[PDB]
RNA sequence: GGGAGAAGGCACGCUGAUAUGUAGGUGAGGUCCCUCGCGGAUGGAGCUGAAAUCAGUCGAAGAUACCAGCUGGCUGCAACUGUUUAUUAAAAACACAGCACUGUGCAAACACGAAAGUGGACGUAUACGGUGUGACGCCUGCCCGGUGCCGGAAGGUUAAU
RNA sequence: UUAGCUAGUAGGUGGGGUAACGGCUCACCUAGGCGACGAUCCCUAGCUGGUCUGAGAGGAUGACCAGCCACACUGGAACUGAGACACGGUCCAGACUCCUACGGGAGGCAGCAGUGGGGAAUAUUGCACAAUGGGCGCAAGCCUGAUGCAGCCAUGCCGCGUGUAUGAAGAAGGCCUUCGGGUUGUAAAGUACUUUCAGCGGGGAGGAAGGGAGUAAAGUUAAUACCUUUGCUCAUUGACGUUACCCGCAGAAGAAGCACCGGCUAACUCCGUGCCAGCAGCCGCGGUAAUACGGAGGGUGCAAGCGUUAAUCGGAAUUACUGGGCGUAAAGCGCACGCAGGCGGUUUGUUAAGUCAGAUGUGAAAUCCCCGGGCUCAACCUGGGAACUGCAUCUGAUACUGGCAAGCUUGAGUCUCGUAGAGGGGGGUAGAAUUCCAGGUGUAGCGGUGAAAUGCGUAGAGAUCUGGAGGAAUACCGGUGGCGAAGGCGGCCCCCUGGACGAAGACUGACGCUCAGGUGCGAAAGCGUGGGGAGCAAACAGGAUUAGAUACCCUGGUAGUCCACGCCGUAAACGAUGUCGACUUGGAGGUUGUGCCCUUGAGGCGUGGCUUCCGGAGCUAACGCGUUAAGUCGACCGCCUGGGGAGUACGGCCGCAAGGUUAAAACUCAAAUGAAUUGACGGGGGCCCGCACAAGCGGUGGAGCAUGUGGUUUAAUUCGAUGCAA
RNA sequence: AAUACGUUCCCGGGCCUUGUACACACCGCCCGUCACACCAUGGGAGUGGGUUGCAAAAGAAGUAGGUAGCUUAACCUUCGGGAGGGCGCUUACCACUUUGUGAUUCAUGACUGGGGUGAAGUCGUAACAAGGUAACCGUAGGGGAACCUGCGGUUGGAUCA
RNA sequence: UUCUUCUAA
C-alpha cells in the first residue's frame, strides 16, 4: 500500500492547487520537513507549520499567484521503483534553470543550483516548476 | 511496460525480411530463360503483360517482368534481372 | 505395465601376488555372569570359503566338450492363458472376462421325471434361467410394411355345449 | 516448440608431470560439480580500437589501419630450438596431381604476379632496394614480390576545364498560336579579347640525407701500430624520371552529358496512341481530346558523371531507457491463493555497502573533436590540445537507499459485545402444479394453427370429481435487494461451518504490498461408472410450410436435464476497465450499522459500511468516466505491435475422449479499424396528405376496324422516342 | 349522375424519431458450398542426402614404458668387462578406417488436408433495419452449402393507453 | 401465415 511518503506528498500538493484549497496537511516526515524547507525558502510555499507529538503532521501553506497558482508543475525523478543518482555534472535545468530541481546530497537537501556552486552530485528527488 | 518486466524481457524489435529474396543480397543475379509468354493482369488493369519464367544462378525459378515495348527474348537465353516487384 | 534377453557390444583359461585363504561363513579352548542350563555374554584357535584387481603364462581358439534363443521390418485375423475334430484339420473354430436383451416374487422361472420327487438352491431380483455379442478405445444411423413377440377388448368370426 | 547436465566429473590425499601453479597426470578416498542470473543442446560468428547512421539515446557494422586470435592440401603426431607443434621443416594416413625402365618416386599460391573455375563484380607471369626497415657480417656487403613506383577501373573523395566580353536583324530554323504573335533567344551568327589545361618545344627543385672511401688531430697503449672519437677532401648514391616547378607555341581551339516535369516534389505544352501499346517509389494513369503511355518542343534537377538495383540507419515515438498503450481502435490472465521475486511506515544510533566528492593508475597509436601548421588551395598530411564517456586503487562525505541494532504505532493483526444476509455443506419437511394410475359422473369430440394437419377420441376421451403414485422446482414475498474473490447462491426447519461490518476498548510491534513459476476454485454443455427419470428437450419421427425446407410452426420423442463420485477446465467467465495505497467539486437515492437531541409521531443533529443514478473540475479520438475515476499519483504483475493466414499448422504438455494448452511460418492485401457527422434506407416508431385505398360509376383486356410500337419481311421498309415520365 | 363510413391495409409524398456494416446510396451491401483457374502450405506408403550422438572394432606414424635378442668411437677397466646407446621386441596412447543402432535436418513423394485469390458460373440468402426466426459467445448434435437446433451466458438488440 | 435475387467502369 504505502509505497512512499515522498510521492504522496507531492501529490497531495499537486491536487491542493488545482483544487484552490490553502492548507494541504499530511502526516510529517523528517525528510518531508527537509523538502519542506527549501520550498519556502525558494518560494513556492508560503508556511509550513509542523505539528504533531505522537505522530508529527506536517500542515502546509499553498502560495497562490493573480488567483491562480505558483506552483505550474511538481513531479516525482527518483521513484521507489527506480532511483536517480546524478553526479554535479548531470544536475538539470528544470524549465531552463526557470524551475528548481531538489537534490538530496552528502550536504543535506539544497536545490541544484546551490549544489553546482556546492560542486558536488547526488539524489535527486523531485522536479518544480 | 514496468522495468523490471524490462529487466525481464528486453524489447523485441520486431526483424525484417527482403521481399527480393532470390537475389540474396546482390544487386543483379544471371538468370536463364525458361518460358517466355504473357499474364493478364489484376483488376484496374487490362493488358498482357510480356513476362519470363526464370532459372537463377541458384537455380530458383521464378517470374521477372520485360519492361518496354517489345523484345527479342527466347527460351534458354542468359538474361540479368534487377529487382521491383510489378504492383 | 511393457515392447526388451530389443537390437548391439565387451569380459571369460591357467599360474602367482594382493591375501602362502582375502570378503565371508562357522566356531572351539579361554574369561565372566548364571535363576547354573538341552545357559548367557565375551572370546577367537580351527575348519570352510566367494568375488575382484594386478602381474605372468599356453594355444588357431579359455561360456573350448556336453549343454544351451537366429534376429529384423510391414500387414491379415483373433484381444490374451485356454478348449477341439482319440486315429489325415489346432485354427480366424469354441470358450472367455465384458456388453446387451429377455424371463423369473420362491412351492420361482426352468430341467429331469406318467407320478411322487429332485436339481434350481439350503440361493431370493447386486438372484437365477435363456439368447446374442465377445476385452479395450471410439462408437453403434434409418425402416414395425412383412414375420414373430407384447399389450388392448369394442365389434366380426367361432368349439364342445 | 533446447531443462536437466556431469564419473576425472567435483573435491581431497598421495605419487607423477611441466619453465611455472593446478585431474596437469595417476592412484586412492569423498560424492560431489553444474543449472531457471539459461546449465545443456542447436543455429550463426574471428574479437576490439573503430566504422555508418542518429539531435541524442541508440541502432547496425568490423573491407581498408591497428591490437589480439586462429589457420596453412586434409587428418594426425612429435622433433628441433630460448622461442614451433613450424605457409614456404620433417614423419605417418588420406585425397588429388605428376614422373617412372612400373621396382618406385615427387608435389602443396589463403607469399607476389598470373591461369582456370565460380561469379553481378574486383587490376600487371609490370619495373626498381634509391629511401625506409628487416636478416646475417667487424665492415664492405648480400638478400627481401617486406618497401618504394608504374599500369589498370568516373571505385571513391576532392581541385580543374571544356572560354570571356559584346552582339536584336530579337536572324534563320524549330516549336507553338487567339495566326496577332510567342518561344527557342544574347542564345547562336558576327565583333573584340583571352590561351588555364591537354598537346608541343625548351628549362629545371626536393625526395640523397646518410653512409662511403682517401685525410687530419685527439683518445688508447711501448706505440706517433691498430682501433676509437672529432674535424677535411675525393667521389657519390634515384627506381620513380621526360619529376615538382619555369618559358615558348598556337587557336576558341581538342574537350558535356544523364535523369526528370500527374500529386507526393523543383519544373507543360503539342502530336501520336485508344484498358491497346504501356507506365508505375506510393496514390494510381491508358476503355479516341493522356500535362502520368510514345514522340517533339520547352523547362527543372545535377554534373564528368547521371540514373536503377542491392545494402544500413534515419524519418519510425512503428518495441516508445530517453520516448508508447491495454472500457469499445491489437491488448488486464475467469478469479483466488502463494514461493522465489521486486517493493517497502515511522524514529534513534551504528555501519559506509550503494551513492557523491577528491586523488593516483590505466583507458596504445590511429581515428573523431578543438586550436595550429604544411602541401598554389581543397582532398590529404601533420603539431598541440581536449576527449577516450570506463575500470582499479586511495582519501573523504553522510542526506537518501541499503547493513546492524534498538524504539514508536498510524499500517498490519488479535482479544470483547453485537449486527445483517438466496455465504457454505449435511439431513429432514411442507404446499401448489404437472404427469401417471384407479374409480364415479357423463358425451362426442379433443387437441393444436394464420389456416390446418399429424395426433387423441364411442374400445367413453376431453371435461368433471375422488383416491393413489412419482420426479422436479420451490408462487406471493422480491426489491436499478442480499451474500460470496468470482464462477454464483432463492420454501421452511434442524446440525455443522465461513465471511463481512460496527461499537467501545485492550494488545501486538511494520508483522506490508504485489507475485513468474506453482496451487486451488471455476457457468452451461460434454465424459466416466453407478442411480433416478414428472416436466422439458438436441438428435430423430410425423404433420404442415414453401420453388425447395435436412429450418422457423405443430404433434411426438431419446440422450440430456436430477443424484452419488470422478474427468474435462472452456463461457460476451463483461463493469469488454488486474491487484493495494493516497489526494481531489457535488447532488439525489438504496441497504446496513452506530451516537446525540425530549422518540415531544413514522423527528432532528450526527458518525460508519456497502451500493444506484446524476453530474463539476479534470481526462478522453470522441463516446464517455467522473471520490467505487476512464482525475491526480504511488508499487508490482499480465498483455498489446497492420489485416487475412491464425490462436491455425508442427512439436511439447494435459485429458478416457472431446479437446485444452503452448504457438508459428509461407503466401496475400493497402487496407482493417474505432468513435462521431450528413444523407439514404428499415418486412422500425409517431404525425399528415393525395380518385392512394375504401365508397362509387363507367371502361380497357373478348369482338371488328382505326392508329402507333415491336417483330418479321423487303431493293428499301429513312431517323429518333422505348418503365412510371416511349 | 352515383358515392365518399372512413385512413386498417395498398401506392406515393412530407415531418419528427430511431436503427444502420448503406453512401453511383435496400434495384444497397453482403455469405458459403460447389465448377474453373492461380498461389504457397499441412499431411503422407515412402525415397535420397547432410550433420551428429551412442556402443564397440580399429592401431599407421609418433612418443613413452618394458625388453628375451642382436649390437656397441669418447667413459670405467683385470682388458676380460662396467654402464649407456643402437636395432628389434612388446606395452601405452592415438590417426585412418569399420560395425551397428539412434537423433536431427534438407530434399523428394503416389495421394490427401485446408488456406488465400478471381472484372463472367451454379446453388441457396445466413449477417447488416425487429435483415424479415434479434444478434453473438461457449458446448453438444444434425445437415450440399452458407447454417440449423439444444443448454447456459452476454447486449456489443427493437418494441411499450 | 407466406414471400427470393440485381453481373462486370
Amino acid at each position: 500500500s504505502m509505497q512512499d511518503p515522498i510521492a504522496d506528498m507531492l501529490t497531495r500538493i499537486r491536487n491542493g492547487q488545482a483544487a484552490n484549497k490553502a492548507a494541504v496537511t499530511m502526516p510529517s516526515s523528517k525528510l518531508k520537513v527537509a523538502i519542506a524547507n527549501v520550498l519556502k525558502e525558494e518560494g513556492f510555499i508560503e508556511d509550513f507549520k509542523v505539528e504533531g507529538d505522537t505522530k508529527p503532521e506536517l500542515e502546509l501553506t499553498l502560495k497562490y499567484f493573480q488567483g491562480k497558482a505558483v506552483v505550474e508543475s511538481i513531479q516525482r525523478v527518483s521513484r521507489p521503483g527506480l532511483r536517480i543518482y546524478k553526479r554535479k555534472d548531470e544536475l538539470p535545468k528544470v524549465m531552463a534553470g526557470l524551475g528548481i530541481a531538489v537534490v538530496s546530497t552528502s550536504k543535506g537537501v539544497m536545490t541544484d543550483r546551490a549544489a553546482r556552486q556546492a560542486g558536488l552530485g547526488g539524489e535527486i528527488i523531485c522536479y518544480v516548476a | 511496460a514496468t522495468v523490471n518486466q524490462l529487466v525481464r524481457k528486453p524489447r523485441a524489435r520486431k526483424v525484417a525480411k527482403s521481399n527480393v529474396p532470390a537475389l540474396e543480397a546482390c544487386p543483379q543475379k544471371r538468370g536463364v530463360c525458361t518460358r517466355v509468354y504473357t499474364t493478364t493482369p489484376k483488376k484496374p488493369n487490362s493488358a498482357l503483360r510480356k513476362v519470363c519464367r526464370v532459372r537463377l544462378t541458384n537455380g530458383f525459378e521464378v517470374t521477372s517482368y520485360i519492361g518496354g515495348e517489345g523484345h527479342n527474348l527466347q527460351e534458354h537465353s542468359v538474361i540479368l534481372i534487377r529487382g521491383g516487384r510489378v504492383k
